[PDB]
RNA sequence: AUUUCACUCAUAUUAAAUAAAAUAACUCCAAGUGGGCCAUUUUUGGUAAGCAGAACUGGCGAUGAGGGAUGCUCCUAACGC
RNA sequence: AUUUUAAAAUUAUUUGAAUUUUUCUUCUUAUAAUUUAAGUUGUUUCUAUACAGUACUUUCUUAACCCACUCGUCUUGAAAC
């Protein structure tokens, strides 16, 4: 396990309710899972959701339960398939998207990584929606599709990177990015 | 920088010399504080010609001692009475203006109290 | 003329076992209360019912941002709430009304629940006490407990845990306590901060604004 | 703390099934506003 | 030469400068010219009860001071 | 340029919607005391006795009471200072206020429970609650009223 | 309405909170000042202007230190050695 | 030279007890010192076995990395073409 190579999204489970009123005895508990950095963010986000979908904010309202969502098994493949909603500079859209890795926490992180790459959508303006896992049948995108193959092989072309330990400013001659 | 001898910490050397006094010759290096409007020192510039302040001072628990350890003080003619008793804490110096005679027995009564003289061997 | 030394000595000895039975207690409260909680959060999963703790009472806050260009409500919840320098610390409690004036200070302070082990460290390591007469304390470390009890002692918390107690849970004492001990002066960052001009919860890294339970990983970096 | 274990087994997959139910309400509702 | 004809800038820092200063806020406020014949009244009022606890002061200091 | 009587009120001093005619036939039958705390509503329908521009809305005390004058002390600011001034305004313009009656039913209440407390030798915190953090309690909800909540999708 | 007596209304955390709240309050003598400007936001005239004119606040002037290559006002931050 | 003391801890005795159940287990009855108490003390050299020197302290001149716009002035705005 490396710090640098691993991402800081965990998914969230956040249960809520506005406070018992005399108008309204008991309120509709409510209840959502979300993805976040940690759980003050989740907590934020939550209730951001919450005062643009229903009428409550934090004063007239307060938390139940905020835990953490781990995977059930973290080394197995899977496919993924998420709605979003975002804005442009222009206007709004959503769409629907597919990845495979090992587990939604990276899912999310390679998506967020995509939208920034893709469309300069900064992280602010995402809402992420309705992520799934999806059977291999189901999958609507070929650049996903062909990963599925019966076996998958292929070359190496990936160049080289050694150590700061041998990562030297001289060498004997010059070497080849051909490798095996 | 800060020279550190002994005891005595001395914060400053270099006397300080009047701002403008390289390329001015009326202006004395004698230090005054510039007055100005756009006088760059009142601005403390980075780096040109720093004035002195308070915070220099070294410390009063060693500020007045010489490096002999030793207060110095002037004398003219007789005045050793006032001496005997400090003759670990004040080293005497003879005023300028005593001639070798007053000067000589002066050397021979210091010497023989045992106490130390800076100008020694003045005018012989 | 010299009985008074021998019944003080019994004084000191008398306070020093009567010390040490309050930290017994208290030692056992902060385990009652783990315990608590963990059993409590047991049943409410076994069960179909939900259980929440209310919140911690004690909110540790740092100021961020420095005295230039500020508004002048602003600098006067300040004065108020004694966050004077760039680095200062205080605790407050907990009130919807001390959380309102909180409310217009959030933008330039960060406030979080304390935790027991970084309190602790806070009052050992960076305490320090006004001493002397009123409005002339003369800031100074504690490294005792003798002015402790001179000017705090009165109300039956002389010492040092007792202070501990009486600061990680809210009991009767704050308007002495926390008038009595000086904002705490902290360190910067052991690896720094994360934007000083971007709020924490945004989905963009920064800083400033409520983070609840994660301030005592930056305090044991502020030590 | 197989019991408890059975209870969290239970908890997260009752909240899953939640989810999953959810997200076929709205795949329903999808469908019939498309005409 | 034109001439800036007003502001108001700094007017606030100004008074703040100082902080906002408070009447005194004394006691009594004097009745010079209130609705009078009533304080008429009121005046003959403390002259009888003045009178009477004096009166009754100088019989009790007599007869204290034989 | 003009700063008369009555500059700027086309629409402050203005009566209220389907609330003109003459003021109400029992506004004169209020209780004034010295020391009485007052609040000034100018109103238009009464032309002599009138407040003036800023006055509207303040609060005060009274001090000074005639045949139909009421005289209220007032604290009006400027610049650098608060100064104290005597307005004389009159009965229809004038009206009772409410910034004490919250203190004068704490009073009360504190007159007709400490008494029985002292009576009892009981101690209470009579300063006003100011309800901060709420404590920490158990709840039931079955599963069968939690609805989840999701984002939504654009149109 | 006044005076004098009764009686007594939390006061041991202090008639809500929090307060390096008495660094206060007052009185006296006196200099400089009385052409301003820039910045986010609001806004008047003009097409616009580094224009003319206002508004709550902060700065510059009265002020340097690190950054924006460089800059009277931008960002961090205000200075004993 | 009338708080470098008190206790605070440590060792070695002794006292009764205790409990998490014993070689840093704890609470003192009584004893003598240690210091983690109660702001750095010790050891070996060199200066050096000399009376002015190449060492040592300092003044000055040269260079070297970094920085530095002619002052005084009226001015919102000065290094100013």
């Amino acid at each position: 396990i490396d710090n640098s190579l691993n991402t800081n999204i965990h998914q969230y489970h956040i249960v809520g309710r506005a406070i018992p009123t005399a108008k309204d005895k008991n309120p509709n508990v409510y209840r959502m899972c979300i993805f976040a950095k940690n759980d003050t963010n989740a907590k934020s986000r939550f209730w951001y959701f919450m005062k643009k979908i229903n009428k409550l904010k934090k004063s007239n309202g307060e938390l139940l339960a905020c835990e953490q969502i781990k995977e059930r098994f973290p080394l197995r493949v899977k496919n993924y398939g998420v709605l979003l909603r975002y804005d442009s500079r222009t206007g709004t859209h959503n769409m629907y998207k597919e990845f495979r890795d090992t587990t939604k926490e990276g899912a999310i992180a390679q998506l967020y990584s995509e939208m920034a790459g893709r469309h300069r959508a900064r992280a602010s303006s995402i809402n992420i929606i309705r992520i799934s896992e999806i059977s291999s049948s189901l999958v609507r995108r070929p650049h996903i599709k062909q990963l599925l193959k019966r076996r998958l092989r292929f070359p190496a072309l990936h160049l080289p990177t050694l150590q700061k330990e041998y990562r030297k400013k001289f060498a004997s001659k010059r070497p080849s990015t051909y490798r095996m | 920088a800060v020279k550190k001898v002994g005891k005595i910490i001395k914060k400053r050397t270099k006397k300080f010399t009047r701002f403008q006094s390289n390329r001015f010759m009326r202006v004395k290096p004698a230090w005054r504080k510039p007055r100005g409007i756009d006088c760059r020192v009142r601005r403390r510039y980075k780096g040109t010609n720093l004035m002195p302040s308070i915070g220099y001072g070294s410390n009063k628990k060693t500020k007045f001692l010489l490096p002999n350890n030793k207060y110095k003080y002037v004398v003219k003619n007789k005045e050793m009475e006032p001496l005997i008793m400090n003759h670990t804490k004040y080293c005497v110096q003879i005023a300028h203006n005593v001639s070798s005679k007053k000067r000589k027995q002066i050397i021979e009564r210091a010497k023989q109290m045992n106490v130390s003289v800076i100008n020694a061997k003045a005018r012989l | 003329a010299a009985k008074k030394i021998k019944t003080l000595k019994l004084i000191n000895k008398k306070k020093r076992n009567d010390l040490r039975q309050r930290t017994l207690r208290y030692e056992e409260e902060y385990e009652s209360e783990r315990k608590k909680i963990i059993e409590l959060k047991r049943e409410a999963r076994k069960n179909n019912c939900f259980y929440r703790e209310a919140e911690k009472k004690v909110v540790f806050v740092i100021r961020l941002k420095g005295v230039n260009k500020l508004p002048p409500k602003v600098r006067s919840v300040f004065r108020l709430l004694r966050l004077l320098q760039v680095h200062n610390g205080v605790f407050v409690k907990v009130n919807k009304a001390t959380k309102e004036m909180l409310k217009i200070v959030e933008p330039y302070v960060t406030y979080g629940y304390p935790t027991l082990s970084t309190v602790r460290k806070l009052l050992y390591k960076r305490g320090y006490v006004r001493v002397g007469k009123v409005r002339r304390y003369a800031r100074k470390k504690i490294q005792d407990n003798a002015d402790i009890s001179k000017h705090l002692g009165k109300y039956n918390v002389h010492g040092i845990e007792d202070m501990v107690y009486q600061l990680y849970t809210c009991g009767p004492v704050f308007k002495k306590v926390n008038n009595f001990l000086w904002a705490f002066k902290l360190k910067p960052p052991r690896k720094g901060f994360k934007a000083k001009r971007h709020a924490f919860n945004e989905p963009r890294p920064g800083d400033w604004g409520n983070r609840e339970a994660h301030i005592n990983e930056l305090i044991n970096r502020m030590i | 703390k197989q019991i408890q274990k059975k209870e969290l087994q239970k908890i997260n997959h009752d909240y899953y099934k939640g989810v999953a139910k959810a997200v076929k309400k709205k795949k329903k509702r999808e469908e019939k506003k498309a005409k | 030469a034109k001439s800036k004809n007003h502001t108001n800038h700094n007017q606030n820092r100004k008074a703040h400068k100082n902080g906002i200063k408070k009447p005194k806020k004394h006691k009594f406020m004097s009745r010079k010219g209130l609705d009078p014949n009533f304080f008429r009244n009121q005046k003959y009022c403390l002259k009888g009860i003045q009178k009477k606890k004096k009166e009754l002061k100088l019989k009790a200091k007599q007869e204290k001071n034989n | 340029k003009s700063r008369g009587k009555r500059s700027g009120t086309r629409y402050k001093f203005s009566k209220k919607f389907r609330k003109h005619g003459e003021c109400t036939a029992n506004k004169y039958l209020e209780k004034l005391n010295y020391g009485d705390y007052v609040d000034i509503v100018c109103d238009s329908t009464q032309q002599k006795g009138m407040p003036f521009n800023y006055y509207h809305g303040k609060t005060g005390k009274i001090f000074h009471i005639t045949k139909r004058g009421v005289g209220v002390l007032v604290n009006k600011r400027v610049k650098h200072r608060i100064e104290q001034k005597k307005v004389c305004v009159r009965i229809e313009h004038v009206r009772k206020s409410r910034c004490n009656e919250d203190f004068l039913l704490r009073k009360i209440k504190n007159a007709e429970l400490i008494k029985e407390a002292k009576l009892k030798n009981e101690h209470i915190n009579i300063k006003r609650k100011t309800e901060g953090p709420k404590p920490a309690a158990m709840i039931k909800v079955p599963p069968s009223k939690i609805i989840t909540i999701e984002p939504l999708p654009f149109y």
